[PDB]
């Protein structure tokens, strides 16, 4: 129950939590809760589950929470509107891509292995192997949502395309965006074409 | 957020009653308002949380010269809603003028309900185009709602009057209503009478009692359209996030809907995707091409199969649309509801922007122009007369719908950098 | 197994042999033979029924002896770019991708991760490796699947050249209809037919050669119920296939290869020429008729 | 690859209905379109794979002034096909002129079906020569099909009108149709009315209801001709690979067919090979000699016996043909279909090019010339008149069929290096 609830308390409900932060005080957010880069996170761990759930597990979990916050930030920020028509077309060009990316990170990873993992932890017979299957869940979800290494070819690309989402949000000059976007998009596909191979799921899009 | 429903027109009040009855059956609600004994799921958008957890439907019924409202009155489901939200000629201008003089108290009722709600997201409209009394008054209320609330959303569910003829003045009324719908509404859900009638005559063997079945059809469609909000997942649990993908441009805001089982009372998702792309599962009628397609699935789904299905259907190229740009299909998932027996539990919905409805509009543009040219079909109605002695509002709407058809046909072209 | 049940009886006989003063080979032989029957029978009992050995043999026939000609025709229909030299860095992945994509149009929405295509031309480097259940079968080895790959390549060659030839026949569609078609310069003695015969007859011959051995194997296995005998039958099946398809190095095999090379070169001549035209086609045509006339006589040595 | 069927003429639509009914019975298909409960085999050539795996037959029915189509309409097998492919004088020129004015929409239907198909291989034609309405319009459509699609195959199944007389103008019509068939078709499957009638009167004791039986006969023949494609083996699973052996030259493209059981409701393959070489098993009527012979076997076959049978029949010299060159018999094998009770399961087919049909053509060449010489049998039809005021198209077809008979008789000679 704790394990399922933990990843429901970060990684719906938290969308409302982030929309308040979209528009300081850390105690304000708690009260708003109870009824893009950086943030602090905190939640108490009780002792009988603290002998299985690690403190460093919260860190790994927190990193992908920050990434997801950037994703929802991009989704909501380009969702601020519904010749000068020219901006519309730059809307569809960008708002699609971050959506498609959001479809891949979320469902294909955080729901596939996530739905599998509960069925795995209900089959453990011991306290010890329960830790091992848990850490061997953590280390692979930390690789699928890539944060370890080769991150100088992928995560900088995701950051630099998110800077376009900053630029368009201010912009609501224009010509200098597509020149960058087609280029870094081609970087993404030309690297991710043969380069673990699950990255092909966005190389065809 | 929190959405208030408005219902007007005879068929609109029919489908509103059926929709609320369907949601009371769907959720753990008794027809008295009481929570069921066996009731996790959200009812905090369309149902006020009252004193005995009474999920009182957030609905405002608007009517004039009531007939079917009396049949609503003597019902066990007349205790689910009506906390006194009920307030008591077939011309557009008649209903416009009548709504004009009583705009204040009904707007007061709207403000009362807005005060009663803690948050607000949208006013969803149950409408019947050229339904007589619903026409004109519905356009008037739509204009008033857009005026008073520039921060809220307007969704319109309506049927388009085509029964292959009847009324010689209804294309004028529907044209004025369409002019109002284009300018004073944010997103429009379009329905066709003859198409749903043909499907009803198809899967069943009825010819007259089509209303009683079409109520079920629209109720199922509308509830399916809201299921991911009513049954919380985490993809697009807001209206605005869902609507943002569906509208590619503020000039094209009409949405085509389907329903994967024509009758559902164990196929895989791959099959019913192929079924849904067949037009016999589509319930709304050069090349006509979609701009953007979305689908929503609710059933017993394996999460790997949807990926490989998207692969195979992508490679098969059963998506007969050619866009002008980068827009593609979008997938979504929802929960199968409890307490309802469903054989072949996989059920899907589609929301797509398709240009073909322009031709349907063109049919009316042809008809109205024909009756304008012969000029024996305006019939000299008096409400139409003092409202507009020169009848240039019809010319204004003709101008707008011509611009609309041209925008449609410019969107058909592989560039939209040129306009129409 | 029933070896555990009758374990103590074989142990009692072995202890009896331990008890005996005299060493006699005849008795020891009988004990070993008595054990061996049951021991082979249990593996036979499991492998036929529960590991579904026959069902896998169907797939082996389908994909190695090309018993499913439907997929390995459309595979060539949608891929013709391993006629040019592979870099073996991009094409290697691409051919397997194209294979499964072609398969997806109809038939096999279950596995087809078990076949693996590997490029070590590209039709002279394309191999096939089928993944088998290694704990559940010891009849299959690396070497057995390697020999399957060999006959797979040899069968690929003939269909490859034949498909180009039969596809190039568009005489009756385009070239003759609505066209008078000049002759006695742009004649070719209808050698399209002559080239077609010597390969199509070969196709029919190979049909019989494969199908006979596959029938014999699937008959033999049901009769015997010991794994050793199954091993004999399988190791006979392969040996017949090799020699009868002339995979053993004989001069006949070289002649057959020369015929295939001639057909492959002939396709290139007729492809570019299209309908009636002179492009010094007679120069290659003279070489072709000389080579074919010379090569046909070698088949008269194979006939005698 | 994927083959579309076209059916026209009263007998052609009869045998098309019987053929589709036979394949629905043969495969695991219900007469609603649904796959049977007990359904490995390929249905991906003539059956579109629809939404509920509905093997919808890839067929286009062409008709004018429908009579038998109404009898098709009221049938349980009117739900297997007709996804609206049905589109509503006995002169050649009449049907030619009528097909001329409506060429566009039927060609639009053809292009629609071509777009509906992913791949394409051929248009197989159900035709009745001198069937009245089928004549002329069928030639027109054949010319149109050869024009629009120079990359596809054309197969023609047709019967040749001979009943030993009736119509005095039908040899003219069949001669024009034969001229079109020679030039605008790629391969022709020829059938004789009197021969099949004689076999029907032979094995049974009927005299009138010959149509109902001959439908079965042609259906069995055509399905047998396609079985190795419908039931996948690996020899000639394409049409083109099969047709390539059968046509020795583009001037001789008429194919003689048989059927080894005259009635099949445990002999070996050796016996039925001897039976098939007897002409009583052959269903189509100096020395006449085959050019090339092929046979297809489906049954319970031992693979060694076919070799020794070929040895013994080769040595017995029951192949009474003398070629001019190297052409010989070809063997082929197919699968016996499930779900059909068959006593004496061995069943075979033959495809052979034989010169004897020239004599049959010569019979018509004699007849038409006779009626041309007396000139009391053209009858002055008006469609024939404004189509051709001088009637030199009949002379043109006479020229072509004379060249055809001369090509036949040059092929009879032991050299074809000389022509005729």
């Amino acid at each position: 129950e704790y394990l399922q609830a933990m990843r429901n308390f970060f990684l719906d409900t938290m969308y409302d939590f982030y929309t308040s932060i979209f528009d300081q005080n850390v105690s304000f957010l708690n009260v708003q809760l109870q009824e893009l880069d950086g943030l602090t996170l905190s939640y108490k761990v009780p002792w009988p589950v603290d002998i299985v759930i690690s403190l460093e597990c919260q860190k790994i979990y927190n990193q992908v929470f920050l990434l997801l916050l950037q994703i929802k930030w991009a989704k909501y920020s380009l969702d601020v509107l519904l010749q000068i028509h020219r901006m519309f077309l730059l809307r569809v060009k960008l708002m699609h891509f971050v959506n498609s990316l959001h479809n891949y990170i979320m469902t294909r990873i955080l729901h596939s292995t996530g739905l599998e993992f509960q069925h795995q932890v209900e089959e453990a017979k011991d306290l010890d192997q329960l830790i091992k299957i848990h850490y061997r869940y953590l280390s692979t979800i930390h690789d699928r949502c890539l944060l370890r290494e080769k991150v100088s070819f992928v995560k900088e690309a995701i950051m630099k395309v998110l800077n376009l989402a900053l630029m368009f949000a201010d912009g609501w000059s224009i010509e200098k965006m597509e020149s960058d976007f087609k280029n870094c998009h081609m970087f993404l596909v030309t690297i991710l074409n043969k380069a673990f191979p699950h990255l092909e799921s966005l190389a065809l899009s | 957020r929190e959405i208030i429903t408005l219902q007007l027109g005879q068929c609109g009040n029919q489908i509103g009653f059926e929709f609320w009855k369907q949601l009371c059956a769907e959720h753990g609600i008794s027809p008295e308002g009481i929570v069921e004994e066996f009731a996790t799921d959200r009812k905090d958008v369309f149902f006020y949380q009252a004193d005995d957890e009474h999920y009182i439907p957030r609905a405002v019924l608007l009517d004039l010269e009531p007939r079917v409202i009396h049949s609503i009155l003597n019902s066990p489901y007349a205790k689910l809603y009506n906390p006194e939200n009920i307030y008591l000629g077939n011309n557009w201008a008649s209903g416009f003028s009548q709504g004009e003089k009583i705009h204040e108290d009904i707007f007061d009722i709207i403000d009362r309900e807005a005060d009663g709600s803690d948050s607000l997201e949208g006013f969803v409209l149950c409408h019947s185009i050229a339904g007589g009394t619903g026409s004109g008054l519905g356009s008037y209320l739509l204009e008033r709602l857009n005026d008073r609330y520039p921060k809220k959303l307007v969704q319109t569910y309506s049927v388009f009057p085509n029964q292959d003829e009847d009324v010689v003045v209804q294309p004028y009324n529907s044209l004025l209503t369409l002019k109002r719908l284009t300018q004073n509404a944010d997103c429009v859900v379009v329905l066709d009478n003859t198409a749903l009638n043909r499907i009803a005559t198809d899967r069943l063997h009825i010819q007259n009692p089509s209303f009683s079945q079409i109520n079920q059809l629209v109720s199922t469609i509308m509830s399916a359209s809201t299921t991911t909000l009513r049954y919380p997942g985490y993809m697009n649990n807001d209206l605005i996030g869902l609507i943002a993908s569906l509208i590619p441009t503020p000039r094209l805001h009409f949405l085509m809907t389907g329903y994967t089982p024509l009758t559902t009372d164990k196929t895989t998702v791959l099959d019913v995707m192929r079924r849904l792309l067949q037009p016999k599962n589509v319930m709304v009628s050069t090349n006509h091409c979609y701009i953007a397609i979305l689908n929503i699935i609710q059933g017993e789904v394996d999460p790997t199969q949807v990926h490989k299905s998207l692969q195979r259907i992508r490679e098969r190229k059963l998506a007969n649309f050619i866009p002008w740009g980068p827009a593609s299909i979008q997938v979504a998932l929802s929960r199968k509801s409890p307490y309802l027996p469903s054989a072949h539990r996989v059920s899907g919905l589609m929301m797509a922007n398709h240009t073909s409805i322009s031709s349907l509009f063109e049919r009316t543009c042809r008809q109205y122009d024909k009756l304008r040219k012969r000029e024996a079909f305006l019939e000299q109605f008096r409400k139409e007369d003092m409202f507009k002695d020169n009848f240039d509002e019809m010319d204004t709407s003709r101008e707008i719908v011509q611009q609309l058809i041209d925008e449609y046909h410019a969107a058909t072209r592989p560039d939209y950098i040129s306009w129409g | 197994s029933i070896l555990k049940n009758q374990e103590d009886t074989f142990a009692a006989e072995l202890h009896r042999l331990k008890q005996q003063p005299l060493f006699s080979l005849v008795d020891f032989e009988q004990v070993v033979d008595r054990i061996r029957s049951t021991v082979a029978e249990h593996l036979w009992k499991l492998m036929v029924e529960e590991s579904d050995l026959l069902g896998q043999l169907k797939i082996i026939k389908d994909f190695y002896l090309l018993g499913r000609g439907e997929l390995f025709q459309a595979f060539i229909d949608t891929a013709q770019h391993m006629l040019k030299t592979p870099p073996t860095a991009v094409t290697e992945h691409d051919v397997n991708v194209a294979f499964q994509q072609s398969a997806h149009k109809v038939l096999l929405d279950d596995d087809n991760l078990l076949p693996l295509l590997h490029l070590t031309s590209g039709w002279a480097a394309l191999g096939l490796s089928y993944k088998v259940q290694w704990p559940l079968h010891i009849l299959f080895t690396p070497a057995v699947l390697e020999k399957y790959n060999v006959v797979f390549k040899y069968l690929l060659s003939v269909r490859r050249v034949q498909a180009e030839l039969q596809h190039c026949w568009a005489l009756q569609m385009q070239r003759k209809h609505l066209k008078s078609n000049q002759t006695d310069a742009i004649k070719w003695r209808l050698r399209n037919h002559m080239a077609f015969l010597v390969d199509n007859l070969q196709y029919y011959l190979q049909v019989d050669v494969l199908e006979s051995q596959f029938s014999q194997l699937l008959h033999q296995i049901n009769s015997t119920r010991d794994f050793e005998s199954i091993r004999l039958a399988h190791d006979h099946f392969l040996s017949n296939l090799l020699a009868q398809s002339f995979i053993l190095l004989k001069p006949v095999f070289h002649c057959l290869n020369e015929i295939l090379d001639l057909c492959h070169s002939f396709c290139s001549l007729v492809s570019q020429n299209l309908g009636p035209l002179d492009e010094r086609g007679a120069a290659q045509l003279s070489i072709l008729v000389k080579g074919f006339s010379r090569q046909s006589s070698l088949l008269f040595k194979i006939l005698s």
